[PDB]
């Protein structure tokens, strides 16, 4: 009765991969902010 | 309801009660000089050692092996055994001492295949 | 370490207010004004580390540090 | 083998200067604690006993 | 022999000065404390206690 | 008649000033505790027995 | 599986400073605590004995 | 008798996604107020 497969609680992924961040622009300054929201 | 047509007397009971747990504990305290038998690309240094010592009737061989980073050695050019990485820690003897503590073959095959 | 006891004395947490002028473009600079908010007896010659400056929006559009000027 | 498994939706300024929140600061928590093993195995009722916990009438 | 694996993802400003990090910091905890020899095989129930555990009614 | 052997190796720098060391201070450490004599042939196993501790079921 | 469940309507100048309201303060409190699994199935009066509490003369 | 489908106390959706909000306008302020009650 063990054996039975079951559907977690949690379901889906439980991790997300960091998403590399855009390209700084070529503006001369250092802070560079992504698409803000 | 005479003569006993609605007269009625029931009981019912269900129980149930499982449980279950495991635990695990190991302990090493000793002191082994080990030799860096490769310098790695970052500095870091792999190190392996090795102890025998045969007293009386027997010999015990402590191994030991793993990376060191180098900051983490002290002054006195020691480093504790639980900040190196992949540490590799053998404790063991021959003798009829070490063979007084193996099972035998047949315990050792009904460990496995006895049903119960 | 979390679990420790910082006494400093050359440290003060302040507010830094500041307009932003009209068709402001990135790379221009403007006046701050640098207030203490809590218990700090002076701000004389005090230099004030990175510091972004939100709108009312929460979103920065300045980035403020220099050197105070205190009247004395 | 345990698995501990959190869900859910935390809004930013209740999360303390140690980058940490309680559980009940969580709109849609989401915890599951369980495990596989015959430890668990031993802690689930047999089908038979199962079925008259739900069929038998008393 | 026992085996202690970890895996995991560790956020850098949570590394204390000592290098060394607490294991509730770490995201996608995996521990695993496991062992071999007969001191192991002795922890593992029998075939038939293990079919009865799943398949006995009660 | 009992032979304690050593060898290893030793790092300069780990000796002290009345030139000793001590034995955990050695890398390849191999000490030896031996001895002959029917005092140590009074404690090694009986070749019946030591056959009987290597091949007997149990 | 236990569910916590609730609703209701909130004032707004009732939430306290730590964004938080005790439920006596929810003009449509709904508040739900339930479960599933053998434990709450161990919880359902069999129908038999649920026929008889409504149906038997005393 | 447990497996007999029922309708929860607090019916419908126990979530809410947070409505995306409206583009500001080019009026040269940063405060921007949505469609005011």
């Amino acid at each position: 009765c063990a054996w039975i497969p079951a559907k977690p609680l949690v379901q889906g992924a439980t991790t997300a991969q960091p998403i590399p961040g855009p390209v700084p622009v070529a503006n001369g300054s250092i802070f560079q902010s992504a698409q803000p929201i | 309801f005479g003569n006993s047509r609605a007269d009625m007397e029931a009981s019912g009971g269900n129980s149930f009660n499982g449980k279950g747990g495991a635990n695990a504990s190991n302990t090493f305290s000793g002191t082994l000089t080990v030799t860096v038998d490769q310098v790695l690309a970052n500095g870091n240094l792999h190190v392996v050692g090795e102890k025998q010592i045969a007293i009386n009737q027997g010999t015990e061989f402590i191994r030991f092996s793993g990376v060191v980073n180098p900051r983490t050695i002290s002054g006195s050019n020691s480093v504790p055994s639980t900040q190196v990485a992949d540490a590799r820690i053998e404790y063991v003897g021959n003798g009829y001492i070490n063979e007084a503590q193996n099972m035998g073959w047949l315990q050792r095959f009904f460990l496995n295949l006895s049903p119960m | 370490p979390t679990g420790t006891n910082m006494q400093l004395k050359n440290v003060a947490a302040v507010m830094v207010t500041a307009s932003y002028p009209p068709f402001a473009r990135q790379g221009q600079t403007i006046d701050v004004v640098v207030s203490s908010m809590g218990n700090a007896k002076s701000l004389r010659g005090g230099t004030l580390l990175m510091t972004p400056l939100k709108g009312v929006d929460s979103q920065v559009y300045a980035l403020a540090q220099g050197n105070i000027l205190v009247g004395g």
